[PDB]
């Protein structure tokens, strides 16, 4: 369970590169999986059948062998039955999310420092995780808790916080990124001293 | 540190109407300058995103009556490589 | 060396924004910046091949939104007299 | 005392990428660039006149890929006053 | 004192033909070039008037060739204003 | 283990070209080539898979100057059965 | 003795795809490869029946995309006049 | 090391009536000639680059007056894995 | 040393036919035949000028009615790299 750090240790090579498969079906589920470490050398990070049906692929390596398992996974998914229900491939993931994509953790206290809070809950784990990376990125944001698929049949959602302004510039980059896979967003602008940290309950 | 915004003119007489604009505007904190040659410059102004996102709304409202405005953006967070080989201000 | 990756823009807030996003884009390190005159100034970062590949096809992508793109190109491998003549960031 | 090779560029990715195609085509002496502004660049090589002719022919079609390549010229011998006189690294 | 000869180029590689042929074509002395910006440079050179106007005449024909002539021009007798005045290599 | 390149060229000399530019353009070992009568020749490059995956794509670029290309393609994991069968240049 | 398949491509970049496809696809064995001259080279592996009569079924699809497929054919038991006369991996 | 140049011919007759003419052209040393087989035969000199360039330059003006001419290539500089791994006279 | 003369057929029986008529037109020494694949041969006489002129000349005549003459070439003076490196018959 060690394999879902951000850095590598000193005797180990550097994989910055992440790219998440979301299929309908588990038995190509696994096809995809065993094709993409056939083609290119990922290191997979979980196949996972996750609730509301679903198999869900993580996948970790550099950024050629990272695109190369992922066109050699588009190719094998998208073979007459359309199963590939979205896709992902980020060359470079942030610090933050990585630890986030294993198990669903949740948080339960923040710092004074936390003016506002941002919900975002996309329809997929793709939508989920590529909107999560791009808030992250452009703007000083903190990731707290985040659920991915399981136990809530196939939605995903995440919850950022900071300041009111960064926490709008990232409802404009999720909203933009998302377009129509987001299901609905909320700003909540100052949450109540008996909600501060202590969300999910 | 803060986030940034930009109003680039052709011309000096656009770039410090904007650039006046911006700092009454909101609370952004006018750097300086940026000559590009060819007649282009670039007014940089810093500050949380919602106050600069204000601000070069209003520069590119009060620069296009008096000049040529090239282009308008405001990134809410620039990258530490970024501040630290640009000359955006926030040089350690 | 480490591959070489280019963004010349018209302009100094579409440079600024390309330098931006070619170094979130992925591990790339932005070494500089040149100003060739008339406008254009040009943004450099170098990295590894595959991840330089991804960061200036970001960048021209980000770039022609509020710049105008004058070139993007990738060079894998720049010979060592690239890297000793020219200002690329890696002089020995 | 070598022969001159040139190839001037309104752009500095084209004129980097033309310096990388002449170093790496035949064994040339890159030793450095003119800026005259304007966005015009002029990479120079230098070397005796085969390899020159040769480089510079090769770094022609390498950078109109990426640019506008305004000037290609070999002088296989120049004068003793021109390189006494323009920045040609053989100044005494 | 010494007449006075002038090759304009929009472009660094023009004006080094240029420069390489007027001091090729006569016995000449090319103290230098000015740059007056935006990609417009110009060589400079100085003898006596048949060796100028013979060098002028070359160069002009052999700049025409590789690059944008902008002017050519020709001074037997440049007054003592225009050498103390100007960058034409005989300032007292 | 390493990835792996291969042009096959109808002709000794685009192979050899195709085979030049691929060892210049990104860091790959040319281990040898493969000859199958008829004409055809098969340059074997064996690297990482950025490397090889730009090395092709670079040496079919220059080799269908010279010669006749017949099929370039990149398996970025060989199988260890293939190594040790088919003469790739590792086989243990 | 064991199940015998083959494919053979006119040219070595596909007969390698076909041999990369066939050990990739089944447990099967891959022997060598037969050079008949003229372009035409033919890899030969051999196991069980269903595992090479998968394993030609997808190195056939592998290799029509990259190169030229002349003959597929497998052959469940072949005779051992056939495994003592023709080298197919099994000569005693 | 040397620069390197090739005529292929489809027969061994304009193969060496071109690398006559290539060491007859300049100062050249032909190291010998490879055979692809299908009657493909390719005459390899190799020296520096102007005594190359002029004689293949010749071997090709030479060869198709009696012969079919595949390609005719001059590499100025090839690699050191150029010359270690494929058969070209300089072989260490 | 003796001029060179040379018949290429795509057939083993008009290579022997013209090999005929050349040792018999003349007083000619064939010195053997070169195997290029693809069923083309070349017989090859050496000797003086006039000798294998007449030769080629009366083997070409004789060889045009049974086969395919592909080339006749005739080298008056042979190099002596070229005697020294391909397979001539006078390789010291």
């Amino acid at each position: 369970p060690e394999r879902f750090d951000a850095t590598p240790p000193a005797g180990e090579p550097d994989r910055p590169a992440l790219g998440v498969l979301e299929l309908t079906s588990i038995a190509r589920g696994i096809t995809v999986a065993d094709a993409a470490l056939k083609r290119a050398p990922s290191l997979l990070l979980m196949s996972r059948p996750v609730s509301s049906g679903k198999h869900l692929l993580m996948m970790r390596g550099q950024v050629a062998e990272v695109e190369e398992s992922m066109i050699a996974a588009r190719e094998i998914a998208g073979a007459g039955s359309g199963a590939l229900l979205d896709e992902l491939e980020l060359p470079y993931a942030h610090e933050q999310l990585w630890r986030f994509l294993d198990a669903p953790v949740v948080a339960d206290a923040w710092e004074e420092d936390t003016e506002s809070v941002i919900i975002v809950e996309t329809a997929t784990v793709c939508a989920a995780i590529d909107s999560a990376d791009a808030a992250l990125k452009t703007a000083p944001v903190v990731l707290r808790d985040m659920r991915l698929a399981i136990g809530i049949a196939g939605k995903a959602f995440f919850t950022l916080t900071g300041e009111l302004a960064d926490v709008e510039a990232a409802a404009e980059v999720v909203r933009e990124r998302c377009g129509a896979r987001l299901l609905e967003l909320a700003c909540i602008a100052r949450p109540v001293d008996e909600l501060r940290g202590r969300l999910f309950f | 540190a803060d986030a940034l915004g930009m109003i680039e003119v052709r011309g000096f007489v656009g770039m410090v109407e904007a650039a006046d604009a911006m700092v009454k505007a909101a609370k952004v904190e006018l750097i300086g300058y940026e000559k590009t040659g060819g007649g282009y410059v670039t007014a940089v102004v810093r500050g949380d995103v919602a106050a600069v996102k204000a601000a070069t709304e209003a520069g590119q409202r009060a620069a296009e009556r008096v000049g040529e405005v090239v282009a308008v953006h405001v990134i809410p967070r620039p990258h530490v490589n970024v501040d630290a080989a640009l000359p955006l201000g926030r040089t350690p």
